[PDB]
């Protein structure tokens, strides 16, 4: 027989599971900047274009994460 | 593997060689169709079939 | 120069620039196609393959074709 | 082919109740199966789900 | 180089933009009414489902099962 | 159908070696012995002429917008530039309300639902239209 | 060619029945959409081309590979 | 806002001093010392030329309806021609196509009364359209 | 005067005929849409007199005078 | 047939995932801590100006967390 | 017997996964520019060729997540 | 009883599970370009060598995601 269900809490669900990227994306800065300080050290004449370098990854990686958060929000009201 | 062959340095150049007349002429076909693909799917008067609900490719396939 | 992915190729230098600086130009025993000839511009003395023929003409030939494809079928429908 | 079979499925199931409709009302249903054509899957769902309340025939119409 | 005598330019652009901004006052009137009209039809489906219920109530009733 | 051909030809044929400008005269004399067209020649060669001075009227259009911002234009105003700016603005209205009908496609305003003119689109007579 | 059809229907679902917002006062965003698409188009194409030509010499590395393995090289004297 | 402005207008600048065409750069200097626009007097001088050329354009005409009629112009018929003629072709059968759409004010085919179809009608989301 | 290069003036003649052609066709499916609509809406109109003449009809049967 | 059916617990399931987010900002945090310290030792003259690009980096990593916790409170209390 | 069920709502969930495709973009991302600040802090006379190499694999780990947010996306609305 | 139930919805499960797969494929090229940076600040003079070993494991790395992105377009499309 043909049944039609229409669940109303499994728009909960695929919410919590598109704030899971955002760990990707977290770790992914803390790499970053991880990996900053190390390179300061190594070549402190070159504390600018390392940190803008690093801005943009940050930027670019961020940009995953609001990807990401935009479906989040989406399926949180609707 | 892309060496070597005329190159038109702008649009104006594409009529000084007979291949890339023809190239031009597909690209205005091309690029073209898209407005005329506008103007007839968005026309005023273009109506959904009334029986389009009898039968879709969705049920065929299902 | 390029178009797209097609690429003007450029002729590599043979001579010295000493050799090079003896070399008298004169531009009067060049073709009238190439006059004042210009690397990033070679062709814009160049002949028309038919007079009259513009570029633009040949895109709106195209769009015309285009229009007649899509349009044909609205005045002169045809039965399945 | 799949413009000919909607064509005949929606409108009578057999060739010749197509051919009973006229040149004009075979362009309006082949310009809708290229509006399907071009919506695919980012588009409308009401060109194929017929909502509730709707008064167009619906699957049964020629059953 | 004088002043100029002439704003022609000035008036062409001006033009245009006037021409825009009329037709962007047409489009969100336009965009506008469509929308009422799918509520109201959207409206008239919803008001046509429940009167489908009520008849399909008073019919089984009558079979009263 | 041939008389009045002739008949046609022969009062431009009239009217064209009437006019006694010098420039016209030669342009027209010249394409003759060569054969070819001038009306053509005149039309490309103004469309060339508004391809190459593209950047000319956004150079003009910025010295214009200076010239109006700095005030200099109001310092010697006259009843002329009233003049003109009244047409101006003619010209502003008219283009506005002919976008907006372009906009909504149609000459009057599109009529709401509940509004009770509805009846009139029900009972148009030929709904195509 | 799952991806470029599935693409390419977006595309031109897009650009046909959403261009008219280039008359609009929201052109702006139509416009940004669709330098994306052109450039989504582009790298597509190039990915294609490019992992064509890859795909081809992996294939036919496998099999000298096999080739390869059971082949003994004797040296002059 | 202004940044954009100055640059927008350098590069325009810097564009217009390029060209090497010297009527086009002795016309630009004339208008600049009179303070005048170069592209509205170009606009003027071709509408006035198209003006003075109407009837040389009407004599043009009856001179190739009798060059064509006379045959000469088939024989010498070469490619290019053909080419041409084709090109003539597809603009007619074009602009027939568009005339006719624009005569039933229609994209498609007026839908009659008698057909099937007039339930679509009946049944769309804004009469208004 | 040397026989013409080009055909200008006569393509556009032939292409404001063709456009003048195009316009007449449609002008023409136009009109006769329209008068099939009129017919159908008077016809219509007929149809619901004679509905009415019919009611009014078994409505004096019943009265029974 | 047309059923809705609307299930209440799955609020909480929805806030559980998204708390998992929180995962890769505490670890991205640590590593952030970890290579502060190796880059201090190698560099101690530069401590203060790595101190404070490592507080730049868990301030955007937080931001993430933030933007996780946010979703899960909304789940929970929704 | 035989019983045909269609839920609806599940289309949210398999979209929440797709998300999570995201997680490793982000962080692959975020590897690349660290890795980078290393290189150039080594090597600071090559701050140009190892920049463009850093976009490359952006490019293509941005692929990636943008093949998956295809997915993401179109079942959302299926 | 005997009770046969198809449910039509969990396609849409599977799909965004096989999506999952490329979080390591994305990560995976991540690594390659990271290493390649580190070892062409390390030699430069074989960059050019470098950047095709590198591009030949982008190809083997994304090879496998394909995989997994065809299993998704299968069940998302049956
Ligand atoms: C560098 C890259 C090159 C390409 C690489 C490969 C491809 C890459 C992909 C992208 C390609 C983009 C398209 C190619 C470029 C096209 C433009 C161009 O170069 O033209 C130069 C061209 C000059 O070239 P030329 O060879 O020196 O021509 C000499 C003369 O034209 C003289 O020519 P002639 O002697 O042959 O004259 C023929 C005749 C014939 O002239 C005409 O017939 C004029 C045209 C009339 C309109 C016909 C339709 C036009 C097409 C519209 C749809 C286009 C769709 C495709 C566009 C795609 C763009 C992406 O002319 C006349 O008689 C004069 C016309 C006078 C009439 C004026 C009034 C017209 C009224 C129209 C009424 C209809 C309106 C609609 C409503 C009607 C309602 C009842 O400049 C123009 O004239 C352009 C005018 C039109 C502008 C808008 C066109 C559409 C949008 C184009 C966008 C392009 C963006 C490029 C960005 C680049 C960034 C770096
Ligand atoms: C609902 C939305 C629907 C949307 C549909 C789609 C919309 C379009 C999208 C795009 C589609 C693809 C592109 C197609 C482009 C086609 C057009 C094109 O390219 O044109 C260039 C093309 C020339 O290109 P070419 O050959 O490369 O030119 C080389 C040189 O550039 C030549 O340079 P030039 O120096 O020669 O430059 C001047 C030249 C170029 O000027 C232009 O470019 C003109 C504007 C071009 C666009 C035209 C579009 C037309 C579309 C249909 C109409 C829409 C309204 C147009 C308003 C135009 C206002 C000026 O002027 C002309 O073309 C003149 C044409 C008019 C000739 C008038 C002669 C009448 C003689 C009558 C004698 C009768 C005697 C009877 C005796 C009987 C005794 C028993 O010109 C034309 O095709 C002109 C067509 C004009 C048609 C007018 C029709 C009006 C309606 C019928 C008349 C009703 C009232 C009067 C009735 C009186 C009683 C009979
Ligand atoms: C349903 C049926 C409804 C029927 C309604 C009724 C229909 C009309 C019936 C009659 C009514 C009474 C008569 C009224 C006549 C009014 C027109 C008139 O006489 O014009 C002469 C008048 C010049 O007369 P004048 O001042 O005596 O000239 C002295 C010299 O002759 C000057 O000589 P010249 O050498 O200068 O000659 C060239 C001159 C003369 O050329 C013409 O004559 C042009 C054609 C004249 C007729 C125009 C009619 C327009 C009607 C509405 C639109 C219909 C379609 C028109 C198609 C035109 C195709 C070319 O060209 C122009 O006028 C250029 C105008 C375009 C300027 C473009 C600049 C754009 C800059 C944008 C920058 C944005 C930056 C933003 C940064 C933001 C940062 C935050 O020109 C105009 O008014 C031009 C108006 C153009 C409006 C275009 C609007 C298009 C739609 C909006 C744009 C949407 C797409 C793009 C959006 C992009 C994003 C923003
Ligand atoms: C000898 C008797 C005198 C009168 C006696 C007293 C009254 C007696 C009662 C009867 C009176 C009849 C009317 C008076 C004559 C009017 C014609 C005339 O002489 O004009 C010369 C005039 C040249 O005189 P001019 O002072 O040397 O002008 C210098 C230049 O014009 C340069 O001017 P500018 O420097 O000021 O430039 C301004 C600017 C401004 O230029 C423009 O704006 C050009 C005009 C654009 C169209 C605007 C609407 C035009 C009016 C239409 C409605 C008229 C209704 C009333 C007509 C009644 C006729 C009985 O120009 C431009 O920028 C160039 C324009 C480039 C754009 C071209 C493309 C336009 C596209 C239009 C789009 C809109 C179309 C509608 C659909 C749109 C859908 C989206 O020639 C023309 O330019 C005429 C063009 C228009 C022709 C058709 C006009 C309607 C029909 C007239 C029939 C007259 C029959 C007379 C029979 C006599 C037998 C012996
Ligand atoms: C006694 C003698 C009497 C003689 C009388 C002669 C009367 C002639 C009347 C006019 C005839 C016109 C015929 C041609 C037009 C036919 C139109 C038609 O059938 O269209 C339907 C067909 C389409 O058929 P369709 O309607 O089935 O297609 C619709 C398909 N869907 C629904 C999917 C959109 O149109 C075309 O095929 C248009 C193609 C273009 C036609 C023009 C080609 C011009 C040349 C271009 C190529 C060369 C360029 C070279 C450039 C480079 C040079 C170096
Ligand atoms: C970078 C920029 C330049 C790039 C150039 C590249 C080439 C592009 C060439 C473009 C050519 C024209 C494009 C046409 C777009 C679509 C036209 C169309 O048919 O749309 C009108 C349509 C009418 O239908 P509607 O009733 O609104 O709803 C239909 C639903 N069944 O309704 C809609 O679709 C809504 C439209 C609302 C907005 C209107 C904007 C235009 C307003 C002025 C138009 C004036 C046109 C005059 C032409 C006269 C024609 C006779
Ligand atoms: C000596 C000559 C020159 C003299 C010049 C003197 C100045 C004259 C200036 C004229 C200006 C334009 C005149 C406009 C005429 C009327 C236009 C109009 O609104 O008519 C269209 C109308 C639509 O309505 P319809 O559905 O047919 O029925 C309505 C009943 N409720 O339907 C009708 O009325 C039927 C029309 C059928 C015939 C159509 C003919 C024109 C075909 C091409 C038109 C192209 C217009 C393009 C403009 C685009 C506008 C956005």
């Amino acid at each position: 027989s043909t049944v039609a269900i229409s669940v109303q809490g499994l728009h909960y669900v695929g919410t919590g599971l598109a704030a899971i990227a955002l760990a990707g994306v977290g770790l992914g800065i803390g790499t970053i900047f991880g990996n900053l300080l190390v390179a300061c050290a190594r070549q402190p004449n070159l504390t600018k274009m390392l940190f803008n370098y690093a801005i943009l990854g940050f930027a670019l990686t961020e940009a995953i994460g609001l990807f990401a958060l935009m479906l989040a929000f989406l399926m949180l009201f609707s | 593997m892309l060496l070597g062959g005329f190159v038109p340095r702008r649009f104006s150049q594409f009529n000084r060689d007979p291949c890339w007349m023809f190239f031009i002429f597909s690209v205005g076909f091309w690029l073209g169709e898209y407005p005329a693909m506008m103007i007839k799917y968005n026309a005023r008067d273009l109506v959904y079939d009334p029986h389009r609900y009898v039968w879709s490719h969705h049920d065929d396939h299902h | 120069y390029n178009m797209l992915v097609f690429r003007d190729p450029k002729r590599r230098p043979q001579l010295s620039e000493e050799e090079r600086a003896k070399v008298v130009v004169n531009q009067a025993e060049w073709p009238e196609e190439f006059k004042d000839f210009d690397p990033d511009d070679p062709y814009k003395n160049s002949p028309e393959i038919i007079k009259g023929m513009s570029s633009w003409n040949l895109f709106l030939w195209g769009v015309e074709c285009a229009f007649i494809y899509q349009f044909y079928e609205l005045v002169f429908p045809k039965s399945i | 082919d799949h413009v000919e079979k909607a064509m005949i499925m929606r409108w009578g199931g057999t060739l010749e109740d197509v051919r009973k409709l006229s040149a004009k009302d075979q362009l309006r249903v082949r310009c809708f199966t290229d509006i399907e054509k071009l919506y695919s899957a980012y588009g409308p769902k009401d060109t194929y789900l017929q909502p509730p309340g709707d008064t167009l025939p619906g699957k049964d119409f020629y059953r | 180089k004088a002043a100029p005598k002439t704003l022609h330019q000035v008036r062409n652009v001006a033009y245009f933009f006037a021409a825009w901004l009329g037709v962007q006052k047409g489009y969100i009137e336009k965009s506008a009414n469509d929308r009422l009209w799918v509520e109201h039809q959207r409206k008239v489906r919803q008001q046509n489902v429940e009167r489908q219920q009520a008849l399909d109530s008073i019919k089984l009733m009558q079979q009263g099962v | 159908l041939c008389n009045a051909a002739s008949k046609v030809q022969a009062r431009s044929a009239k009217k064209l070696a009437a006019l006694t400008d010098a420039g016209i005269q030669k342009t027209i004399s010249e394409h003759n012995a060569n054969g070819t067209d001038a009306a053509v020649s005149s039309t490309k060669r103004y469309l060339a002429e508004q391809r190459q001075l593209f950047h000319y009227r956004v150079v003009r259009f910025f010295d214009e917008c200076h010239y109006i911002i700095s005030g200099e234009y109001f310092a010697q105003y006259t009843k002329v530039n009233l003049i003109w700016d009244l047409r101006f603005l003619t010209k502003l209205v008219v283009l506005f309300l002919i976008g907006t009908v372009l906009g909504r496609q149609s000459i009057f305003p599109p009529i709401d639902p509940d509004s009770p003119l509805v009846e009139a689109l029900v009972t148009k007579v030929n709904p195509n239209y | 060619h799952f991806l470029l059809l599935m693409f390419f229907d977006f595309f031109y679902f897009i650009f046909v029945f959403f261009f008219y917002g280039v008359f609009c006062y929201w052109f702006i965003l139509f416009i940004f959409v669709f330098c994306f698409c052109l450039l989504f188009y582009v790298f597509l194409y190039l990915l294609d081309l490019f992992a064509a030509i890859l795909q081809l010499f992996i294939f036919c590395n496998m099999i000298l590979q096999l080739i390869m393995d059971f082949l003994l090289f004797l040296l002059f004297v």
